[PDB]
RNA sequence: AAAGGGAAGCGCUUGUGACCAGACUUGCGCCCGGCGGAUCAUCCGGUGUUCUCACCGGUGCACUCCGCCGGGCUCAGGCCAG
RNA sequence: CGGGACCGAGGACCGCGCUCUGCAAGGAUGCUGGCGUAAUGGUCACCAGCGACCCGUCUUGAAACACGGACCAAGGAGUCAAGGUUUUGCGCGAGUGUUUGGGUGUAAAACCCGCACGCGUAAUGAAAGUGAACGUAGGUGAGAGCUUCGGCGCAUCAUCGAC
C-alpha cells in the first residue's frame, strides 16, 4: 500500500450544460472548437458561462448596459450571456451593439429603435471570433431573494 | 396557409420566438473564412503516435 | 435558417424510426445509409449530401440527394441504376462520391457497399454435409 | 423576398398557384419544450381510479 | 415519478395595539415612484415626448385610473413639464415635479 | 463467412457468481445477490468463501461480447433485418428470435446464405 | 447413474466418466488451355446530374471485355506442439 | 561467456539512434511436425490435496446471551395530498399566472377570451403617519475580460461616504 495523506480531487466545475436545448448544444459546439483553437481567454470564459445555469446568468438590463458604456467603451460590442431585459426607468437609450443569448421584445425594439444592433452568440463568433473590442458583462448574481434569505 | 398567418397574429400574449442562434449550420460557421483566418495551427492530428 | 442538418442530427440522434439497438450495437434502417450504421457521418436522412446503395434485378441502383429539391420528396433523389461489369460500376460509384466534392468521406463505403450487393447476387456454393460427432450423434 | 409554396390540384398536378409561406414554419425546433408539453398534455383527459 | 425517487434506489438496503375588525379597504393606497411616472404614457407619444416633437403640449396623468393612489419621489424626471393628479403625493415628488415644470393636482 | 482477425478472446472468469446459501435453500435462486449482514463472511471476503463479483473481473474492450467464433450475435426477425447485416458478415452474426416461424426461418438463412453471413442457430425447426 | 468408517452442503485446482457448443470443409489473386455471349475502348444522339460525371439507343467482329470448366503457381486459412 | 523460467501488449510510415547494402533502433517473427476431431475447449456427477462456523436481528465498545427460521408457492411494508425550502430544466420578463368563469369543439381532450385577483415592482413604525440621487448612482484597494497599451474595469469582497 501507498501512503496518501492528501487526496486527488475530482472537478468541481460543469463541463457540459445540463440543457437539453439543441441550440445551446450547437453553441457549445461551436465554443468549444473556439476556444481549443484559439488563445483568446474571451472565448474560454463565453464557453463556461454557456454552462452555466439559470441562477448563474442573472439578466442584465439596458441601464446596465448604459452605465458600462460609459468612459470610451461606446464603440464596444457588449457581450452579455445571458437575457437582456428592458429598463423602462432608462426614457434615453444610447446606440449600442449588444450580443446575448436572448432579448426581451421591448429591449430589442428599444435598441432597433435607438439605432443599434442586436446579435446572437454564432454572430458574434463570426464577426469577432477572437472577441476583440468587447465588453463583457454580467448581471447581479446576488440579487436574489433566496440570497437574501441565505 | 393563407389563414394561419392571421391564426397568429391573433393571439394575443404570445409573439412568435426569438431563436438564440441566428446560423444553424455549424459547418458553415466553422469553415468559413472569418473564423479559419485567426485560428491557431493544429497541435496535432485525430490520431497521435505512440511515443514509448 | 432555423433548419440544419447539424439539428436534425441534434434532434434525431437519440431517437428516430430508423434506429435498431441491440447489446452489441446500434443499427439503421435508413435507405441513405452506408454500412446501416447510426452516425452522423452515415445518416444519409441527416446530412444534405448523401448517397445509397440498392439491389436491382441485376447488379445495383445508386440514389443521390439533390440540394436543390429538399422541399420536394417525389424529385429529390437521383437515381441511377448500374447493369454491368462490376469494375465499371465501381469507377462511377466513386466518380460520383468523390470527384466533385459531394461527400468523398463515402468512397470507401459505398464502393464497399456495391461490392457487397455484387458479391450476394452471385449463385450460392451448396455446403458440405454435417459430420456427425460424439457418441450420442453418431449412435 | 419570402419563400413560396406550390399548390397542388384535385389531379395530383400543380395548378400554377403559389402561397406565401407563413412565418411560423421558421420558428425554432424544440424537442425538449415538445416533450414536456407533450408530457403535461398527455395526462389531461385521464379519468381517476381508487379502491 | 416514483420511478426516480431515492426509494427505489433503496430498495433492498431499509405586539402593540389590536385593531377589531380591521377593513383593508381604507388603507388601500398604492405608490408609485417618479421614475416609473412616464411609463404611464403610452409608449408612442412618450416616445414624441421624450424626443421633443411635443413643444406646445403637456401630458396630464390620472393615477387613480392606472391604480396607484401617491406619488413617491425616487428617480429624476425630464425637463418636461407633467400635469398629475394624484390622492397623495410626497414632498420631495412635488418639488422634483415642480422642478420638471409641472403640477400636481389632487383629487379624492 | 470468417470473423475479422482479432486479439485472443480471454475470459478472466468462466464459473458463475452463485448467491450465498442458495445451494441450502431451494426458495433462494442461484441468481447473485449482495450480502447485506454485517456479520456476513462472504461481504466481509474471508478466504475459503464465495468470491463476490466487481469490475476487475470485466472482459477486453476488443473482445467484449464476442462468441468463440469472432463474431457479435444481432438477434433477427425477418428478411429486412438479416439485410441490415450486409456489412458486417465479418464482424456480427445473425440470431434468429425463437418466436419466428419456420417458413421465415427458411427465408432468413436463404438471405444470409446469399449475402454470406453465419446464423448462429440455422439448424433449428429442421 | 453415483457416493457413504460418528453430518452433509460450499471455494481453489487436477483427474475420471458421461454429455456438449464452436472452429474446419477452402477462398482470393495470377499464368495457361477449352468453351458460352457480345452491357470491351472510341465516336454519335437523347436524357439526368454533383455541370463533369453517368445511364440509355447505334458502333465492337473477337490480341478486347464478362462468366463457366480443367490444370499449374503464390498467398491467407483450424487445433495442439517442437 | 553460458544454463533456465514466465511473458509477445501494439498493428502502414513518421521518432531516437547504431556496429549504416543493413540493424537486436517507438512491444514476435521465421522454419517444421502430428491431427483436423470431441484431439483442444466447455458443462454435469464423483473421488483427491488444500481452504471454509448458520443465517437474519439485538446489544454495547465488542463478544456471549437472547429472539425468529420444518419445507414450498403466491401475497407482503417510506405512498398520496396540501404547505414551505434548496437545486436543475423550460417560457416570458418589470412583469407574470388562459382553464373561478365565458366562447368554441371532431365534446371530460384540444383551441380561443378578458375583468378582477395573487405574487413581484418600496420600505419603516405599536400607531397616527412619512417614504428612498450632492456627485457620469460616490471615493479607495482588489478583481475576469477588453484596450488606442495611457487605461476602462463585470460579478463579488473589504472599507469610507450619501439617501
Amino acid at each position: 500500500g501507498i501512503d496518501l495523506r492528501w487526496k486527488h480531487v475530482r472537478s468541481s466545475h460543469r463541463k457540459a450544460p445540463k440543457s437539453d436545448n439543441v441550440y445551446l448544444k450547437l453553441l457549445v459546439k461551436l465554443y468549444r472548437f473556439l476556444a481549443r483553437r484559439t488563445e483568446a481567454p474571451f472565448n474560454k470564459v463565453v464557453l463556461r458561462r454557456l454552462f452555466m445555469s439559470r441562477i448563474n446568468r442573472p439578466p442584465v438590463s439596458l441601464s446596465r448596459i448604459a452605465r458600462n458604456l460609459k468612459n470610451g467603451n461606446e464603440k464596444k460590442t457588449v457581450v452579455v450571456v445571458a437575457t437582456v431585459t428592458d429598463d423602462n426607468r432608462l426614457l434615453q437609450v444610447p446606440k449600442m451593439e449588444v450580443a446575448a443569448l436572448r432579448f426581451t421584445a421591448k429591449a430589442r425594439a428599444r435598441i432597433e429603435a435607438a439605432g443599434g444592433r442586436t446579435l446572437t452568440l454564432d454572430q458574434l463568433a463570426l464577426e469577432k471570433p477572437t472577441g476583440a473590442n468587447t465588453l463583457l458583462l454580467r448581471g447581479p448574481k446576488n440579487a436574489r431573494e433566496a440570497v437574501k434569505h441565505f | 396557409i393563407k389563414q394561419l398567418d392571421a391564426v397568429y397574429e391573433s393571439k394575443k400574449g404570445f409573439f412568435l420566438p426569438a431563436n438564440i442562434v441566428s446560423q444553424a449550420d455549424l459547418s458553415r460557421l466553422i469553415n468559413s473564412t472569418e473564423i479559419q483566418s485567426v485560428l491557431r495551427a493544429p497541435k496535432g492530428e485525430a490520431r497521435t503516435k505512440r511515443a514509448c | 435558417s432555423n433548419v440544419s442538418a447539424d439539428l436534425i442530427w441534434e434532434v434525431s440522434r437519440n431517437y428516430n424510426s430508423f434506429l435498431v439497438k441491440q447489446r452489441t450495437g446500434t443499427f439503421s434502417r435508413d435507405a441513405l445509409n452506408l454500412t446501416n450504421q447510426h452516425s452522423r457521418k452515415h445518416a444519409g436522412f441527416v446530412n444534405d449530401k448523401a448517397l445509397g446503395i440498392v439491389p436491382a434485378e441485376k447488379g445495383v441502383k445508386v440514389i443521390a440527394k439533390k440540394v436543390k429539391a429538399a422541399n420536394k420528396p417525389a424529385s429529390s433523389l437521383y437515381t441511377v441504376t448500374y447493369k454491368s461489369t462490376a469494375r465499371k460500376a465501381y469507377k462511377a460509384i466513386a466518380s460520383q462520391a468523390a470527384k466533385h466534392g459531394y461527400r468523398a468521406d463515402l468512397r470507401q463505403a459505398a464502393v464497399a457497399r456495391a461490392s457487397a450487393i455484387l458479391r450476394s447476387q452471385r449463385p450460392v456454393k451448396p455446403e458440405p454435409p454435417k459430420k456427425l460427432r460424439g457418441a450420442a450423434a453418431r449412435r | 423576398s419570402r419563400p413560396t409554396v406550390t399548390v397542388f390540384g384535385a389531379d395530383g398536378k400543380p395548378t400554377g398557384a403559389t402561397e406565401v409561406l407563413p412565418k411560423v414554419f421558421s420558428a425554432p425546433i424544440r424537442p425538449d419544450i415538445v416533450k414536456h408539453v407533450h408530457t403535461g398534455m398527455a395526462k389531461n383527459k385521464r379519468q381517476p381510479y381508487a379502491v | 415519478p416514483t420511478r426516480f425517487s431515492k426509494t427505489r434506489k433503496h430498495r433492498g438496503h431499509v405586539v402593540g395595539m389590536r385593531h377589531f375588525h380591521l377593513l383593508r379597504n381604507h388603507y388601500w393606497r398604492p405608490s408609485i415612484n417618479i421614475d416609473k411616472l412616464w411609463s404611464l404614457v403610452p409608449s408612442d407619444v412618450r416616445e414624441q415626448y421624450l424626443s421633443g416633437q411635443k413643444k406646445d403640449t403637456a401630458p396630464v396623468i390620472d393615477l387613480l385610473s392606472h391604480g396607484y393612489a401617491k406619488l413617491l419621489g425616487k428617480g429624476r424626471l425630464p425637463e418636461i413639464p407633467v400635469v398629475v393628479r394624484a390622492r397623495y403625493v410626497s414632498a420631495e415628488a412635488e418639488r422634483k415635479v415642480k422642478e420638471a415644470g409641472g403640477v400636481v393636482e389632487l383629487v379624492a | 463467412v470468417a470473423a475479422k482477425k482479432h486479439v485472443p478472446i480471454v475470459k478472466k472468469r468462466t464459473k458463475r457468481f452463485m448467491r450465498h446459501q442458495s445451494d441450502r435453500f431451494k426458495c433462494l435462486d442461484s441468481a447473485w445477490r449482495k450480502p447485506k449482514g454485517i456479520d456476513n463472511r462472504v461481504r466481509r471476503r474471508f478466504k475459503g468463501n464465495l468470491a463476490m463479483p466487481s469490475i476487475g473481473y470485466g472482459s477486453n474492450k476488443k473482445t467484449k461480447h464476442m462468441m468463440p467464433s469472432g463474431h457479435k450475435a444481432f438477434l433477427v426477425h425477418n428478411v429486412k433485418d438479416v439485410e441490415l447485416l450486409l456489412m458486417h458478415n465479418r464482424t456480427y452474426a445473425a440470431e434468429i428470435a425463437h418466436n419466428v416461424s419456420s417458413r421465415k426461418r427458411i427465408d432468413i438463412i436463404t438471405r444470409a446464405k446469399q449475402l454470406g453471413v453465419k446464423v448462429t442457430n440455422a439448424k433449428a425447426k429442421v
